């Protein structure tokens, strides 16, 4: 059931990350749009 | 001061007596960093 | 200005504080500006 | 593992706790470019 582990491996972390990209309709942000975002991101993780 | 049992520091070198050289803020989260030099160095020599 | 001796001092003293200057030749005609280099994740700066 | 730094410790770097490895690196203050070579990696020829 698990010795081919192949097909049963898939932990993506998406929950936290669904409305960032649902939010954004083409994401074409600039660098530092993108910085501030990912340390929004960071943080959020940090304190979830 | 009304009495000295509010705010007193026994220090010699007491900020007080001298004139202040900057103002202190707190960037974003609260940066505690003296960033005047680099906004006031400016050239004020030419124009004037 | 005829004190090429001290204004090229004075140019490079006020460059090496790490602001926008011009290029090595000066170009004190055209448009030319200094290459955009990378940033911290801190914001957008602005003049004062 | 040890670690040689001055005496001068900043309180700042550490309550950011950036990239310690070196100068900022990463695709964390870019992305409109493909590439944009070393100079972004490791100069240390300006201000951090």
């Amino acid at each position: 059931d698990q010795l081919l582990g192949v097909l049963l491996e898939k932990a993506p972390p998406l929950s936290l990350l669904s409305p960032i990209n649902k939010f954004q309709p083409e994401g074409h942000l600039n660098r530092v749009a993108r910085a501030a975002l990912l340390s929004d991101l960071k943080r959020r993780v940090c304190a979830d | 001061t009304r009495h000295a049992g509010d705010f007193s520091t026994v220090s010699e070198q007491d900020p007080r007596q001298f004139p202040p050289q900057g103002i202190f803020f707190y960037n974003k989260d609260g940066i505690l960093t003296q960033l005047t030099l680099r906004d006031a160095m400016g050239t004020i020599c030419h124009s004037s | 200005m005829l004190h090429d001796n001290v204004t090229e001092s004075l140019r490079r003293i006020t460059a090496s504080g790490g602001r926008l200057n011009p290029t090595e030749p000066l170009p004190i005609f055209g448009g030319l500006r200094p290459a955009t280099s990378a940033g911290i994740a801190r914001g957008q700066a602005s003049v004062c | 593992e040890f670690v040689a730094m001055p005496v001068s410790t900043d309180l700042q770097y550490f309550r950011t706790a950036c990239n310690p490895r070196g100068r900022a690196s990463g695709m964390l203050y870019m992305g409109d470019r493909d590439a944009d070579i070393e100079a972004i990696m490791f100069d240390h020829t300006q201000s951090d």
